[PDB]
């Protein structure tokens, strides 16, 4: 037992620091674990159908990224009527994304009150939040696999439907003119597909998605002007019956649009008519701009 | 001036190309506006001019060239050393790049008002930061030829207007340099001295602007999902092992020394009884590792997804990623044995 032991000895202490390092290892993933506040959803207008009609009001609506630091919105008012087209215009930093950000309530320090079809956050878990609207994004993201699972990770539609939606987007010549027109492989980002074609990717997943309500963060990013205006006409007559929300740098884009507010420094402020809305400024935020 | 006869080239040892019969003279102290549609070969022949794509077949001569992709990046470093990039600093220099940048006032919004650790990939950055400080990057820099991809696509019209008339028309064209900038604007184009026009990899038409217009708490939920019958089972087994692998060998040192079938009975009953506990501690531990492993995995990822956007933003990813996996492959491998 001596001759063993005086071998076993060092063994054993070997062994005993690496359990340690492992436990630590061990630790690391439980202080990892417990972080994330629960922040997690939680049946009266769920049995009822999300209703079609557009209007939306809201009221009184500040906006916080992080708790007790700057505000972000100030005293936000305003009101949408059913199946029409937004604009909303505005300079850097004047809360344009971070207006989306906070329709789709993920800016936890909001204070208001948000309406949809007198129908707010007061009943429903934040599933059917999620289910309710559509966006887009100034940054697109596009992950690996076929161009099904990028245009419908659900795998719930038939080819004609993904094919027309091609069509609608702009997109259709170049799907064609790749190996495995549907079955492409895709890697994530890369050079398979240029910034425009992933912006255009992304408005086929809105197109796809079929809601209500949609709101667009800059779909004029990285696509050029002359394509970007026949698109924005062809997604207009495409989305007729359904509000549409933008917020697009290209002057044209806002000017098509019937009511459209300027965020400023920190609110905002709404019109409507084209003529009115250019004249009553006296020509300063919206004329000399275009 | 960079000099470009017989432009040929594809992304692939093999294959159908997509750069076809590009001519292009581009003479030094001038500006240059390449446009066309989205998928016109724009970024490929910056990036064949580049030298990083070879072409088959042509001829292409023009050092070290500046350069803002269409997809900035940023380095694990401070915003100085990112708009440094290993040259010296200078007084007037940097001061000048960043005011004509529109980057100084988000600058010192930032919580350190300056060397700001940027994270990894510039998360704690804004969508037109990160694009202004890559712009800032390669407008620094001291070189003759400045490419720049799209450097107006995260900016609205009046950062974009003050950041092409006071970087690109004010400063670089003070010193005579050569710039290369692709985009799409309007403001830019009455500005410019040569405009390239691409269809589908072909340079439509080609030349100057008049030509152009006159022509066609740690260990205890570990152990709990372990399992308080499983660890306990694994113990009470090791230890019961050891006994009586202790047992026999003093059993029979006391009796090699000197009822001689009852010892070999008994020495036959251990033998026997040895396996038995130790089969039995090995088959526990390995099942209790498998155990841990799943049950870790199951709650991470749930602990993942059920997380604000606020957490993701702020937490560096690649912490959390490298915790992941290296921390899943020791639990997986290196626990049990
Ligand atoms: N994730 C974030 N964390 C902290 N502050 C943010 C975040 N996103 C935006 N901000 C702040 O909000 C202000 C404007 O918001 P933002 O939505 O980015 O406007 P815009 O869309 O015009 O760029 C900026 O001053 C910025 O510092
Ligand atoms: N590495 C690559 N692999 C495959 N195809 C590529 C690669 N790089 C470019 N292409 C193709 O060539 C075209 C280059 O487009 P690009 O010049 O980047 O458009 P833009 O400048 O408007 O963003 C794209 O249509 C793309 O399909
Ligand atoms: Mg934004
Ligand atoms: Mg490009």
């Amino acid at each position: 037992y001596a001759l063993m032991v005086s071998n076993y000895l060092n063994w054993m202490v070997r062994n005993l620091a690496d359990m340690e390092i492992q436990l630590g290892a061990v630790k690391r993933i439980h202080a990892l674990l417990k972080t994330e506040a629960e922040s997690y959803e939680g049946p009266s207008l769920i049995p009822k159908n999300w209703p079609d009609q557009g209007k939306i009001q809201i009221q009184n609506l500040s906006v916080r990224y992080d708790s007790s630091l700057k505000p972000v919105l100030k005293h936000v008012n305003a009101l949408i009527s059913p199946g029409q087209k937004i604009g909303i215009c505005g300079r850097t930093g004047s809360g344009k994304s971070s207006f989306s950000l906070a329709f789709f309530r993920m800016v936890d320090m909001f204070e208001g009150r948000i309406i949809i079809d007198g129908i707010d956050i007061a009943k429903l878990p934040l599933h059917t939040l999620r289910s309710r609207l559509s966006i887009i994004l100034q940054d697109p993201v596009l992950f690996s696999g076929t161009i099904r699972f990028n245009l419908d990770p659900e795998k719930k539609c038939s080819d004609s439907t993904l094919w027309e939606a091609l069509e609608i987007a702009q997109l259709k010549l170049v799907v064609k003119a790749l190996p495995g027109g549907l079955d492409a492989i895709i890697t994530e980002g890369g050079e398979n597909f240029s910034q425009g074609q992933r912006q255009l990717f992304c408005l086929a997943r809105a197109f796809v998605r079929k809601t209500s309500i949609f709101i667009m963060d800059e779909a004029t990013a990285s696509i050029d002007m002359a394509t970007e205006n026949i698109l924005q006409k062809v997604v207009m007559t495409a989305f007729a019956d359904r509000t549409v929300v933008t917020i697009a740098h290209r002057v044209h884009t806002i000017l098509s649009a019937d009511l459209v507010m300027v965020l400023k420094r920190g609110a905002i402020l709404e019109f409507d008519k084209p003529e009115t809305l250019l004249s009553q400024k006296d020509s300063v935020f919206a004329s000399f701009v275009r | 001036c960079v000099q470009i006869i017989g432009g040929f080239f594809t992304w692939t040892p093999d294959g159908i190309p997509t750069l076809s019969n590009i001519t292009i003279r581009i003479p030094r102290g001038q500006l240059t506006m390449i446009v066309g549609q989205v998928g016109c070969g724009k970024s490929s022949l910056l990036l064949a001019t580049l030298g990083e794509m070879q072409k088959v077949s042509g001829a292409v001569f023009w050092g070290p060239v500046a350069y803002a992709s269409q997809k900035p990046w940023l380095l694990n470093a401070t915003v100085e050393e990112n708009i440094t990039f290993e040259s010296p600093f200078n007084k007037q220099r940097y001061k000048m790049v960043i005011e004509a940048c529109s980057l100084q006032p988000d600058i010192d919004i930032l919580p350190h008002g300056d060397q700001t650790q940027i994270g990894e990939r510039g998360i704690n950055l804004s969508g037109g930061q990160r694009q202004r400080i890559s712009v800032a990057r390669a407008l620094y820099q001291q070189t003759n030829v400045v490419f720049l991809d799209d450097p107006f696509s995260a900016l609205d019209v009046h950062l974009s207007d003050h950041l092409m008339q006071a970087g690109i028309l004010e400063l670089l064209r003070d010193d005579k340099r050569t710039v290369v900038l692709v985009t799409h604007k309007l403001q830019y184009l009455p500005h410019a001295d040569w405009i390239i026009a691409m269809k589908d990899g072909t340079i439509q038409r080609e030349g100057t602007l008049k030509d152009f217009q006159r022509s066609e708490r740690a260990c205890t939920k570990y152990l709990s999902s372990a399992g308080i019958l499983l660890l306990s089972l694994l113990v009470f087994s090791q230890l019961l092992k050891h006994m009586v692998l202790v047992a026999i060998d003093y059993w029979l040192a006391k009796w090699t020394d000197s009822d001689q079938s009852v010892y070999a009975m008994v020495f036959t009953l251990l033998c026997s009884l040895g396996i038995v506990l130790c089969l039995v501690t090995s088959v526990t531990v390995e099942w209790t590792g498998l155990k841990v492993a799943k049950r870790l995995h199951r709650s991470l990822l749930n602990r993942i997804i059920l997380a604000p956007m606020r957490f993701f933003e702020t937490t560096p990813l690649g912490s959390i990623l490298n915790r992941f996996s290296s921390d899943c492959n020791t639990i997986d491998q290196h626990i049990p044995s």
